[PDB]
């Protein structure tokens, strides 16, 4: 059950690195590819993430698309850059210009067939595959524009496989880019369409985290891409290694997705906690659980609280009783009852794994699917239809080729989308 | 929103009557039991009917075997 | 909303397999037919 | 005389470790499969043969199919301890699981797999001249147990006909809860499984939990403790055929003593001395205190309560050191109690069985060393309820096709949905006919 993961664009890069870096970590191989764990628990399901090359080597099962090199040198140039295969960087000679027309339709179609061969190369050598795993961000230009073109190649060319995605959305405070929404919103109109599984993070609740939860004096990129790479890691955790209660990515996806338009979740990850604190409070199934239902440690904008849970899922990494995480699932349905749909019986799927992550004796990574994510796609609406109804940049996309129907269609299937979730918030059962 | 205190994380006893998914169980029961009676009640009835119908059969047949007889 | 409304109709229609009906006439049949091959009063 | 085992998904397999451990340190079968130089001196004997096999090298092997469609929990099997005492073929594993979609373990995946599992069940049943039986450990809840199970149950019935199939089966617990989706596989499975099951034995985790935080004194406990409960439930139920005893019984008596209807075929089951190693030595524990334990609710390995409704029949195994003076006068007290009570058609309501081996004691486990034991299987009304909660959830999903897309997308016409809940419809109004009251026809 093999996974290839594609990573798009600079965040996409980013973050790539610190995620390979971390599966690299826990699986024992050095940055340059020897196997060096001490356990046989590790060797058993290295197959999972990464290739075998000949005497002892092992290789990454990813693709790099970029349409300016600067970022593929910089990675090139990390700690671990070296583990990746030189022939899957795949790179442009002019960039995408903040601009989702050029990266879908100009420089999209004319770098899109390598990279269709590179993922079908990739695809064909495994055994058996499991689904794909994308990281980009949706308010930047190549990320948005030829991931999403690659989305629906993958998805004509490999229907019956899943399709999960990891994507940075614009924060409504912090905005690195003044187009952002028509980038967000033809991003969005895509991804509805052609994804199985779809999760966002916003910038602002990392900041959130790292300044109430870690404390942390001044905060980088690579923590923000740490914390993302830490909980990406987790949700496979169940595919690679025994537990008591195994669970995949499929299995997620049927307890997870009552209706198919309804595929958006938000993210947790519970063990955090400053370095002064750490040495006062040890780990437990409740104060896990404390943590992972508390909004402070959820990542998007959106609040819990102004939402109702239609269902949820819950993957713990430990040696660790099963009796204690049903009896806080019921513990925590029970006492906060008005937060749940009602018409579904049980909303938490529970699921026990034996190896916890590398110095943590236990950990739980939460997945969510929660009718508050309306409130992200009304803002970004928003801003469109302030910004469209002026037609203020429009001449740039027009330019490159768009037709303006697109625009309607794109703003109306949003408006749909959060006209849905708005009516299941608000269902009864009369 | 509260988890609530430590002491009181535990399992809670299972009790059939205040479950709220068995409540048309129990007003099944509650109808059965007159829906049995008047079964009852309506079983008696065809019972009385049928032997009522037999009367009437042998009182024709008697009536027939005794015109036959006597032709003769 | 018809379509729940016709299929509630249907499942509160459903017939058992046994009857206390049944099992009765069967015994009450079975009951004279013991009397008549008896030979002793019964 | 033989017996096969079929072990189902991950439940399934968990489950059977436990129980072929105890079967091993039972016999006396070592990890490896041989026994010791010194234990095959003595009187000629063969009791094991039920569960093992020899080769005529001295090396036994199980007669069991473990089966999953996921490869992890088979691997771990496989790379385990116990990796010489299995053949190789018997471990048999797919690529990719039934993801708790019932239709996908049915129509797309099962399909390919189940031609091998038939191959491997008659190269089982060709080496046999006294089979008895087929057992099954499978879970309701996940999609390859409901619908690999139900399609192998079906093409189990067609081939070998009149052989009986009892199975243990785990059911969604009526509180806790693990995945979504369960009351479509637990509806879906259960229509199946009336038509191809002659007894179907229910647990839960959450009166295992129970009884392991009452009487055992952990406070966390985990799949371990649960699935050594089981295998010792299923050692005392086919001690029976194994060893010397006052009253036999033979696996065909459960089937012919318990189900008085052909579709009225699901059964209760408790145990009585689950006592921790520190409580056990200041106590006595004579026939009559078990026989009462067994009897209340507390001490259950399934969540109900049987003074809800009434009880049809009572099938009481004891092992060890026990008279028979002693059972006939624990069950005349049980029947002078008022909260125990019998269907007025079901005047002579017991069957015993006596066994002389006492409960063997596994080096890790948590139950204290004990010289008697009594288990119980019985046939209730209240049963009953535990079909109506899940009903219940099915209908309040259902009402608004809260997950449908996926089970018609995988195969599955959506007019199987609303033929297995009339099905269960008609199965509940069975349950209710069956317990009413035959006094007062004048
Ligand atoms: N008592 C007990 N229950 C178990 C065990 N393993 C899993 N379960 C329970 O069974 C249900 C899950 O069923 P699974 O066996 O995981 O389902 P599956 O057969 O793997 O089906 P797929 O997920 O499609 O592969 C949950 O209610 C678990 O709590 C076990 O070892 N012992
Ligand atoms: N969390 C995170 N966000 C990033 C990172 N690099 C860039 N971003 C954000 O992504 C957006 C810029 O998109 P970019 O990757 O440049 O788009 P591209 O030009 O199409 O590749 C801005 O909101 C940045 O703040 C990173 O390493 N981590
Ligand atoms: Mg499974």
């Amino acid at each position: 059950r093999e996974i290839v993961c594609v990573q798009a664009g600079q965040c996409g890069n980013q973050i790539g690195s610190k995620f390979w870096e971390v599966i690299s970590d826990e699986h024992g191989v050095d940055p340059t590819g020897t196997y060096q764990g001490d356990s046989d628990l590790q060797l058993e399901r290295i197959n999972v993430y990464f290739d075998e090359a000949t005497g002892g080597r092992y290789v990454p099962r990813s693709v790099l698309i970029d349409l300016e090199p600067g970022t593929m040198d910089s990675v090139r140039a990390g700690p671990y850059g070296q583990i990746f295969r030189p022939d899957n960087f795949i790179f442009g000679q002019s960039g995408a210009g903040n601009n989702w027309a050029k990266g879908h339709y100009t420089e999209g179609a004319e770098l899109i067939d390598s990279v269709l061969d590179v993922c079908c190369k990739e695809a064909e050598s495994c055994d058996c595959l499991q689904g794909f795993q994308i990281c980009h961000s949706l308010g930047g230009g190549t990320g948005s524009g030829m991931g999403t073109l690659l989305i629906s190649k993958l998805r004509e060319q490999y229907p019956d496989r899943i399709m999960m995605t990891f994507s940075i959305i614009p924060s409504p405070k912090v905005s690195d880019t003044v187009v952002e929404p028509y980038n967000t919103t033809l991003s969005v109109h895509q991804l509805v369409e052609n994804s199985d599984e779809s999760m966002c993070i916003d910038n602002e609740a990392l900041y959130d985290i790292c300044f109430r939860t870690l404390k942390l004096t001044t905060p980088t990129f690579g923590d923000l891409n740490h914390l993302v790479s830490a909980v990406v890691s987790g949700v496979t955790c169940c595919l690679r290694f025994p537990g008591q209660l195994n669970s995949d990515l499929r299995k997620l996806a049927v307890n997870l997705v009552p209706f198919p338009r309804l595929h958006f979740f938000m993210m947790g990850f519970a063990p955090l906690t400053s370095r002064g604190s750490q040495q006062y409070r040890g780990l437990s199934v409740p104060e896990l659980t404390q943590q992972m239902f508390d909004a402070k440690n959820m990542m998007q904008a959106a609040d819990p609280r102004h939402g109702r849970y239609l269902t949820a899922s819950a993957l713990f990494r430990g040696r660790m009783s099963t009796k204690e995480v049903d009896e806080q699932m019921l513990n925590v349905q029970n006492k906060n009852s008005s937060y749940f749909i009602e018409w579904i019986p049980n909303n938490i799927k529970s699921s026990v794994c034996d190896i916890p992550p590398k110095g943590l004796k236990m950990a739980v990574t939460f997945i969510g699917n929660n009718t508050c994510i309306q409130e992200m796609f009304r803002r970004v609406g928003e801003q469109f239809t302030l910004m469209f109804r002026r037609k203020a940049f429009l001449h740039w996309y027009t330019g490159e080729g768009m037709d303006e129907m697109e625009f309607t269609e794109a703003e109306s299937n949003m408006n749909d989308l959060v006209s849905e979730y708005q009516q299941y918030q608000d269902a009864t059962i009369e | 929103f509260t988890l609530g205190p430590l002491q009181d994380q535990s399992l809670p006893p299972y009790n059939d009557l205040e479950d709220p998914y068995l409540a048309p169980y129990w007003a099944r029961r509650e109808m059965l039991i007159r829906e049995t009676a008047e079964r009852r009640e309506e079983m008696r009835r065809q019972k009385r009917l049928e032997q009522h119908r037999r009367e009437v059969a042998r009182r024709r047949f008697e009536e027939r075997r005794q015109r036959e007889l006597e032709e003769l | 909303a018809e379509e729940n409304l016709k299929l509630l109709h249907r499942l509160e229609n459903v017939k058992p397999v046994y009857r206390l009906e049944k099992w009765e006439m069967e015994r009450d049949e079975n009951e004279i037919l013991v009397d008549r091959i008896s030979r002793y009063p019964y | 005389r033989e017996a096969i085992c079929i072990h189902i998904g991950q439940a399934g397999c968990q489950v059977g470790n436990a129980c072929w451990e105890l079967f091993c340190l039972e016999h006396g079968i070592q990890p490896d499969g041989a026994m010791p130089s010194d234990k095959t001196i003595g009187v000629e004997d063969d009791a094991f043969n039920t569960f093992f096999s020899e080769t005529g090298a001295g090396k036994h092997v199980p007669r069991a199919v473990f089966l999953d469609l996921e490869p992890t929990v088979v691997d771990e099997v496989r790379t385990g301890t116990y990796r010489q005492l299995f053949h190789p073929e018997q471990l048999i594993s797919g690529k990719e699981d039934a993801a708790n979609n019932y239709a996908r373990g049915h129509y797309t995946i099962g399909k390919e797999i189940v031609d091998l599992c038939l191959d491997r069940i008659r190269k089982l049943a060709d080496n046999c001249t006294g089979l008895q039986g087929f057992l099954v450990y499978h879970a309701v809840g996940g999609g390859t147990g409901s619908g690999l199970g139900a399609l192998l149950l079906e093409r189990l019935s067609v081939d070998y006909g009149k052989k009986s199939k009892l199975g243990y089966t785990v059911y969604p617990s009526p509180q806790v809860s693990t995945a979504v989706v369960e009351p479509y596989n637990s509806v879906l499975s259960t229509h199946s499984l009336l038509e191809h099951t002659d007894v179907a034995a229910m647990l839960d985790n959450e009166a295992i939990y129970d009884l392991t935080r009452r009487n055992l004194d952990i406070e966390r406990p985990t799949y371990t403790n649960l699935n050594r409960l089981i295998g010792q439930v299923v050692s005392s139920l086919t001690a029976s055929l194994r060893f010397d005893g006052a009253l036999n019984v033979d696996l065909t008596e459960f089937q012919t003593n318990l189900v008085p209807y052909p579709r009225i075929h699901f059964v209760l089951t408790s145990y009585a001395p689950v006592i921790s190693a520190e409580k056990a030595y200041h106590e006595q524990l004579s026939v009559s205190e078990i026989s009462n334990a067994v009897f209340e609710p507390a001490s259950m390995m399934t969540k109900c309560d049987p003074r809800h409704g009434k009880y049809m029949a009572c099938c009481l195994m004891y092992r060890g050191d026990v008279v028979p003076k002693d059972v006939n006068a624990a069950v005349a007290t049980i029947k002078t109690k008022r909260t125990i009570q019998f269907v007025d058609w079901s005047p002579t309501g017991f069957k015993c069985g006596i066994n002389y081996q006492p409960p063997t004691v596994v080096p890790g486990g948590d139950l204290a060393k004990v010289q008697r034991a009594v288990c119980m299987i019985a046939n209730s009304t209240a049963i009953a309820e535990v079909f109506a909660r899940i009903d219940h959830k099915f209908d309040l999903m259902y009402s608004k096709r809260a997950f449908v897309h996926w089970y018609v997308g995988e195969g599955m016409e959506e007019g199987e949905f609303s033929e297995a809940r009339e099905d269960l419809a008609a199965l509940e109004k069975d349950y209710e006919e069956v317990g009413a009251e035959s006094a007062d026809m004048d």
